[PDB]
């Protein structure tokens, strides 16, 4: 039989050999576009291999019948659709349309079958995603209501433009006519403008009307509740919200910011914090589930060379003769930079090759001492021989120009440093996981982004090259496109990155909304649902005169006094409140200026006199040994050499306004004086002994792609532009330094520079911190690609591999240095609960007595009590309220209460208003019908549940929406009040998720969370309010460019507490800082006269840009993931005391 | 950037004084080429005598009548866009008071077309011979030395009061 023959055909285990490289050669052969004509038959070829295997297959598992049988192991169902789609090609197309194409993609999939063990992941990562059915829809009623709200308020609103007054078919053709709009210098949307006193103005000669394309392409606005899901979708996500949250500020206004405060929380930072909490506990107990079943030339002489050369490598003082002679030589590498003199530069050539000659000469001893045998066996002598070996392999070219990445592999040698420094040695094991222990997730996770590169080329790349006039104004591809495979690639590379929206659009106007919404959001959904499980595979394996003394006594009781500390706390906020008002409106209002002058005379009269009456009380020596009375010592002396020198001598100049600038400290004084902000700085300094072992490693890992992209980048960032028409000219004339500067003469050209580049290590630094948290990245990398050499004008695509420098330093740099820095935490807060004697961390001790009292609201239940009155005309009215379809009725009448909102539209007709507003009205008559038949039925027992007193709220507030419409056309104008009343029937929706049980647990862990969060928040609120002052009085003044407009300024203090909110995110500080930078001129001038003001100059200041920036995105990122461990380690608890 | 800042309106007689006329544009980024037109009415009728015309670069045509030499111009300098349109008088007399009037001409430069527009401010200064100094000067550095002194006495009651209390429980022991 040969039946009996094929099952030994089938077992072997060369044939699971010969399909692996069957499907590893066709994944390169679809890894091109236009294949040359010798592709017919190896797709035949192929063909003619995987049918084979079908064959062998049913043949093998038995008769005709087995074909059945064949059929049960779901895994088979790709192997025969493969085979049968692929012959309806060679038959031919029904119709030719060509995206049956992307089917052939289907075949990668055939290595999850031929692979072992990629099977059991696949069935785990689906695994992780049954538990996810609560939250999901939990977070898809929170963007459905708060979709209708942003419609309800926005609906419209980006439309407006800005259109001048016409000279002397009328209308309609003057509103469509875009000579009529107003552009910006390089813009290709029309300035977006406001009525109110707070929005945008267009300038004089132009009105603020609403007709027109809208922004982008047009999938930006707000009506059509359909794109107000997406946009407060890439809300959740975060992607881009910066640029939606400064059109719909510009067009409603500033007041409006109290919309994004609440979404940017509650949506974007809460319902994240549900995803990321929901995989944790499902992959921690499946990950408990596998450990349960785990469970469950003179010879003898030359043994005189040997013996003594072998004394040296034994014994200490060489070994730590190396680990000096790395360290410096990684701070020699350093000390590059780009405008070098050539004395300098042979210092460091020669200097350069006298370390290669220890490591080589040192190398080659340890083949001497014990043997070439054992001392390939141990690890470390392995890495060390490579180094050499590629060193000198650098070293012996000596010809070839075009290859210098090769001496930044001498880098690596900063990890020999892992035996001493037990810290780097656990980011080794991390990075040693993925290869080893997890390295089959790995798998997975690289052939999901090799399928999605793919399946992106075939479905939308043949269509960006002929739609390209769409997109670019140019009529040449954009940047960022899919026309090729590597590029397709790095789309997918983003979009895992999470900058997913702005590439959507090119694809959406190229190819269709169709498709351009379903690849990109398949590619976003499962693929950090993969590169999450990653994540979190690594942490759970990473870790496994008698009377002076009665006066003294007096004045003691004075100070422990509570009216004492309540006149100081409110002493604090009014010292504070007064630093609002510096800004530059402070010349024309001239009576709260001669306040503030005279209070603050007031007031450090009353932070002296309680200091002295604080030495007095408490003592000298108890005093200084506070460190909370030592903060408050020197806020106080800065404020008496700022106000003994304002009366004589030195007086202004210098050190003394400099002084002024450290006024911004006085908010520090409150940190001590609430006892939540004390809660939360002793734990945030209990855990800086072990962030600042993480911190330095992040410092040393960092400063290897810093020397590796100054020997890359540096000198290659300069380019020449000609001046009027402000676009760099091409190689073909200008390509030289020394060609640019023959052409100073015509005054059209200027030699300039990238602002943010790779000239030092300490640049380097600021340039890799751009990359690393995804803002900024985008200059960098498009110039860092153009480069040629160190004085030549760049080339459009000349070097265009290099965008795998910025792709392997963020899967090194920051991913694997995030892991390393999460898992630090968690081990430290639990051990600083357990030693701790309070038990909870983050919370007071007043609050846990609201905590406790709070838990068990959410574990009462009662199914007895309340039976109703007994009346014969009364009583037969509750007795159908009391079934069990009074219910179903009223949860199904709230589903098409919710429908008649979301087809509301901008423009929609008379007609379809009139009939809107009708239906509307009779779901005020049914849910007030259900109210009184409730209510009176259910006599006393109606305003007891908590349920349904926000029932009774909601009833009585929708006939207040009703009646009012009458009194807003009483009223003023209404694009403003009018709609902000009509948000209270939303509220209907509410009573809706009373029903689930899952998802009134998911309310809760909030709830419970509360108290928590908000002593983190007032900690957060305090330096985002220094942080203001010291921006206000700094960087106005500032010349107007990217990121500062005219409305997101720091110009005042509503401008820079929004400017300050928008970092909290980290999004959008590359272009506050990129005018900051300049000083000098041109780009910048010294001595322009501000009108109304005395400060003379336009220039930003460089080196405290740098420090306002980079401080903040480091202290803020300590803070904000200190809320992200309160809230995820409070879902864990309420599961866990169930 | 530009904040428009109203003037001053007592003048010392004797001595010298600076007219804020501060027309800001409502979109700083546009293009512009203003002149202006300085007239004045003294404690007279109701006339309003053109004293000056600033037009463009440092020129300034003035002197019709009643002073020469004693108006400088105080504003932007070297522009042609002008926002700052302040004179200076040197040597204020007692005809110097009464009501003045800037007149700024602008003209937008739009990327099709001019767009001519024009603003007047009004300023009223007063000529005397001592200058009074506030009225927020005076109540605001009253009530700094009030606050002071009543916070004193809301202690030194309140430390004497404690003061006779301990003593007074140590004669209850
Ligand atoms: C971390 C850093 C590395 C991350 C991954 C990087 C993969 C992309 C590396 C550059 C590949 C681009 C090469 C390319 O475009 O050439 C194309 C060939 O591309 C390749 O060589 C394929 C390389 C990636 C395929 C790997 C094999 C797939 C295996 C599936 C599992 C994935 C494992 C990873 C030829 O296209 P052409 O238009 O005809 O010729 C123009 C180009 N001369
Ligand atoms: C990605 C998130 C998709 C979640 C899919 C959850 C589906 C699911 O788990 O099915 C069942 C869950 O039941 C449900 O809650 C209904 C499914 C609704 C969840 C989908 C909610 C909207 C999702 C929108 C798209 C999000 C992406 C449980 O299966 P079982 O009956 O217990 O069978 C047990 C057999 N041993
Ligand atoms: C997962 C894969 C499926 C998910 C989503 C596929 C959505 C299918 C949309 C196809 C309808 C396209 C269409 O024609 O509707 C257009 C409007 O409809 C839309 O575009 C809405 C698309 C927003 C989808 C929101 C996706 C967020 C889902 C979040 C799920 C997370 C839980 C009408 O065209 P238009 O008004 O004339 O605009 C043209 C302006 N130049
Ligand atoms: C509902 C839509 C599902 C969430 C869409 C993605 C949301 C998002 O961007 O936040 C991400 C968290 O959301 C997820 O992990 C996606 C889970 C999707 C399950 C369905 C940020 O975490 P990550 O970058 O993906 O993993 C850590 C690696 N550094
Ligand atoms: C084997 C190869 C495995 C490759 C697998 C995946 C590689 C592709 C993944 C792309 C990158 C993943 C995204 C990622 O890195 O995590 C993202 C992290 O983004 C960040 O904001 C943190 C970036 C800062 C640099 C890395 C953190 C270093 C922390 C250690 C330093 C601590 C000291 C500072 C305090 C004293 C997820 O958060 P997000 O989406 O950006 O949202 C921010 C909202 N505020
Ligand atoms: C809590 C942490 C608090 C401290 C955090 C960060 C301190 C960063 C201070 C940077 C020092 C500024 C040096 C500087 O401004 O020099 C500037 C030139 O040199 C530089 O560019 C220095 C750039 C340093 C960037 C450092 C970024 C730190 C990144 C580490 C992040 C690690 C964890 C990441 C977590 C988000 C220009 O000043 P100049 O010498 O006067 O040039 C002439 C201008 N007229
Ligand atoms: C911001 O405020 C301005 C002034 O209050 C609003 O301007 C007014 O806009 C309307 C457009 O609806 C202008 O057009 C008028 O409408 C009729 C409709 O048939 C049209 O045929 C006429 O030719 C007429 O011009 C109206 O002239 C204009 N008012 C003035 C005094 O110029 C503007 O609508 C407000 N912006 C928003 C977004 O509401
Ligand atoms: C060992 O016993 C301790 C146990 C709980 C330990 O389980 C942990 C599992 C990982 C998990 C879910 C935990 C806390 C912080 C979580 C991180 C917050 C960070 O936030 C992010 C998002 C924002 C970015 C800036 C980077 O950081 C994520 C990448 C990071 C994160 C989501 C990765 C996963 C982490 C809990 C307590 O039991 C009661
Ligand atoms: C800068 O570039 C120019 C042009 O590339 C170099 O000048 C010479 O130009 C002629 C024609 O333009 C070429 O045929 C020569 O080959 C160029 N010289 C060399 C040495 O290549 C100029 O030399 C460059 N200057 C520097 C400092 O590199
Ligand atoms: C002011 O003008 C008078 C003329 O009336 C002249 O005598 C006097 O010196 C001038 N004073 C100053 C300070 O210019
Ligand atoms: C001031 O103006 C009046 C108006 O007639 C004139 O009489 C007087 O002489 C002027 N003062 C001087 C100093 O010329």
């Amino acid at each position: 039989v040969v039946r009996r023959g094929a099952i030994k055909v089938l077992i072997h285990a060369l044939f699971s050999m010969f399909i692996m490289i069957t499907i590893l050669t066709n994944c390169v052969f679809m890894t091109m576009s236009d294949p040359p004509p010798w592709s017919k038959n190896v797709e035949y070829t192929f063909t003619g291999i995987y049918t084979f295997e079908s064959l062998i297959k049913i043949l093998a598992r038995g008769f005709c019948v087995d074909d059945f049988t064949f059929l049960r192991d779901p895994w088979n169902w790709l192997d025969f659709s493969v085979i049968m789609m692929a012959y309806l090609t060679e038959f031919v197309d029904l119709g030719n349309i060509s995206a049956l194409r992307t089917f052939r993609v289907l075949r990668a999939l055939k290595t999850i079958t031929v692979i072992p063990g990629l099977k059991t992941i696949v069935g785990a990562l689906i695994q992780s995603v049954k538990k996810l059915s609560d939250v999901m829809i939990l977070t898809v009623f929170c963007l459905s209501v708060f979709a209708l709200v942003g419609l309800q308020l926005f609906m419209g609103n980006l439309r407006q433009k800005c259109v001048r007054w016409p000279p002397p078919f009328d209308w309609d053709a003057y509103i469509s006519d875009e000579g009529n709009f107003y552009f910006l210098e390089g813009s290709n949307d029309a300035l977006l403008c406001g009525n109110s006193s707070d929005a945008g103005h267009c300038p004089e000669g132009y009105e603020c009307i609403k007709t027109g394309r809208n922004p982008n392409y047009g999938y930006t606005s707000y009506d059509t509740f359909s794109w107000a899901f997406l946009a407060l979708f890439r809300l959740m996500t975060q992607d881009y919200w910066e640029n939606l949250f400064q059109l719909t500020l510009r067009a409603a206004g500033k007041t409006y910011m109290i919309f994004f405060v609440v979404i940017i929380f509650l949506g974007s930072f809460y319902l994240i914090n549900l995803i990321l909490a929901v995989v944790a506990m499902a992959y921690a107990e499946q990950n408990e589930a596998t450990l349960a079943e785990d469970k469950e030339n003179c010879c003898a002489p030359w043994l005189k060379f040997k013996n003594i050369i072998h004394l040296i490598v034994m014994d200490p003082f060489v070994d730590l003769g190396i680990t000096i002679c790395i360290v410096l030589n990684t701070l020699f590498m350093a000390m590059e930079h780009y405008p070098m003199t050539e004395h300098f530069d042979n210092v460091l050539t020669v200097g350069n090759l006298v370390f290669t000659g220890i490591f080589t000469a040192e190398m080659v001893l340890k083949l001497i001492a014990m043997d070439p045998y054992e001392y390939f066996q141990q690890g470390w002598n392995i890495f060390d021989s490579i180094i050499v070996t590629l060193s000198l392999v650098e070293l012996g070219l000596a010809n070839v120009q075009g290859l210098s990445v090769l001496r930044s592999f001498r880098l690596l040698r900063v990890f020999k440093l892992a035996k001493s420094w037990p810290t780097l040695n656990m980011l080794i094991k991390i990075i040693g996981n993925s290869v080893g222990a997890l390295g089959n997730l790995t798998l997975v996770l690289a052939i999901i982004v090799f399928i999605f590169a793919v399946v992106g080329m075939q479905l939308f790349g043949k269509s960006y090259k002929e739609c390209v006039c769409k997109i670019a104004l140019d009529c040449n591809l954009p940047r960022w496109h899919m026309h090729d495979f590597f590029h397709s690639f790095l789309i997918v590379f983003r979009i895992l990155c999470g900058e997913w929206i702005e590439t959507m659009w090119d694809c959406m106007e190229v190819a269709g909304q169709a498709m351009c919404l379903t690849v990109f959001l398949m590619v976003m959904v499962i693929g950090n649902l993969v590169v999450l499980n990653l994540f979190l595979a690594l942490l759970l394996s990473s870790f496994s005169g008698k009377k002076w003394w009665t006066l003294r006594r007096a004045c003691f009781k004075i100070v422990e006094h509570n009216w004492f500390e309540t006149f100081i706390v409110f002493m604090i906020l009014l010292s504070s409140g007064a630093l609002a008002f510096e800004d530059i409106y402070i010349e024309q209002r001239r009576v709260i200026r001669t306040i503030l002058e005279y209070a603050d005379k007031v007031f450090t009269y009353i932070f002296i006199m309680e200091m002295l009456l604080k030495w007095v009380a408490y003592g000298f020596k108890v005093y200084f040994t506070n460190a909370w009375c030592w903060l408050d010592f020197l806020i106080v002396d800065v404020s008496i050499i700022s106000l003994v020198a304002n009366w004589l001598g030195y007086s202004e100049l210098g050190p003394i306004k400099s002084l002024r600038t450290l006024r911004a400290l006085r908010p520090l004084r409150a940190l001590s004086r609430f006892e939540g902000m004390r809660v939360v700085v002793n734990a945030l300094l209990g855990a800086i002994p072990s962030i600042m072992n993480v911190l330095l490693v992040c410092l040393i890992f960092w400063l290897i792609f810093s020397i590796m992209g100054v020997n890359l980048f540096a000198g290659k960032f300069y380019y020449c532009i000609n001046t009027t028409t402000s676009e760099r000219f091409d190689i073909s004339e200008v390509n030289n330094k020394s060609e640019c500067e023959s052409l100073m003469h015509t005054g059209q050209v200027r030699w300039l520079n990238v602002k943010v580049n790779y000239d030092n290590v300490g640049l380097g630094y600021l340039s890799l911190l751009q990359v690393a948290t995804f803002k900024g990245w985008m200059d960098i990398m498009y110039a860092a690609v153009d480069s040629r050499e160190k004085e030549e004008q760049p080339q459009y695509e000349v070097n265009l591999y290099m965008y795998l420098y910025f792709v392997i330093f963020i899967i090194f740099g920051s991913f694997f240095t995030l892991n390393l820095f999460i898992g630090v935490i968690i081990d430290n807060f639990n051990q600083q609960k357990k030693k701790l004697g309070g038990k909870d961390i983050f919370m007071t001790e007043e609050q846990k007595k609201y905590y406790n009292a709070m838990k068990k609201l959410g574990s009462k239940k009662p199914q007895k009590p309340i039976p109703r009155p007994q009346n014969k005309i009364q009583g037969m009215v509750y007795d159908l309220v009391t079934k069990q379809a009074f219910d179903i009725t009223i949860m199904i009448l709230i589903c098409l209460n919710m429908v008649t909102m979301m087809v509301e539209t901008d423009n929609q007709s008379q007609l379809k208003v009139d009939i809107l507003y009708n239906i509307n009205m009779i779901f005020i008559i049914i849910f007030t019908g259900e109210c009184v038949l409730k209510m009176l039925a259910l006599r006393q027992y109606y305003f007891t549940v908590g349920w349904n007193i926000f029932d009774f709220v909601v009833v009585i507030l929708s006939i207040v929406g009703l009646a009012l419409s009458d009194l807003i056309q009483k009223y003023f104008v209404s694009p403003t009040l009018f709609r902000v009343i009509r948000l209270a029937r939303i509220g209907r929706v509410l009573r809706l998720i009373r029903g689930a049980k899952g998802i009134r647990t998911l309310l809760f862990a909030l709830m419970m969370s509360l108290p928590a969060l908000f002593n983190i928040g007032l900690l957060l609120f305090l330096v985002m309010f220094i942080y203001s002052i010291f921006g206000m009085s700094n960087f106005a003044y500032v010349k107007k460019e990217s990121g500062i407009d005219d409305m997101f300024n720091f110009e005042t203090f509503g401008n820079s507490i929004i400017c300050l909110f928008e970092i909290t995110t980290s999004a959008g500080w590359d272009g506050l800082l990129n005018p900051i930078l300049n000083s000098g001129p041109p780009d910048c001038d010294p001595n322009l006269e501000n009108p109304g003001t005395s400060v003379k100059g336009d220039c930003g200041n460089p080196s405290i840009g740098i420090c306002f920036f980079c401080s903040y995105i480091i202290i803020s990122f300590l803070i904000v993931v200190n809320m992200y461990i309160a809230i995820i380690l409070e879902n864990f608890n309420v599961a866990t005391e169930e | 950037g530009c904040v428009e800042v109203d003037s001053e309106t007592e003048a010392v007689y004797g001595m010298t004084f600076k007219i804020l006329c501060i027309s800001c544009k409502r979109r700083s980024e546009t293009n512009a080429e203003t002149f202006t037109e300085w007239t004045f009415r003294q404690k007279g009728t109701e006339e309003f005598v053109k004293i000056l015309r600033y037009e463009n670069e440092v020129l300034q045509l003035e002197e019709d009548e009643r002073f020469e030499g004693r108006v400088v111009w105080n504003g932007s300098r070297g522009t042609k866009d002008l926002q700052d349109l302040s004179i200076f008088i040197t040597n204020v007399t007692y005809n110097h008071s009464g009501d003045y009037e800037c007149h700024v001409y602008r003209l937008l430069f739009f990327e099709n077309y001019e767009h001519n527009t024009s603003v007047v401010k009004k300023i009223h200064i007063e000529v005397v011979d001592k200058a009074n100094r506030d009225m927020a000067s005076i109540v605001s550095e009253i009530m700094m030395y009030v606050l002071i002194v009543v916070l004193t006495i809301w202690l030194v009651a309140e430390m004497i009061y404690c003061y006779k209390k301990i003593a007074a429980a140590t004669e209850t022991a």
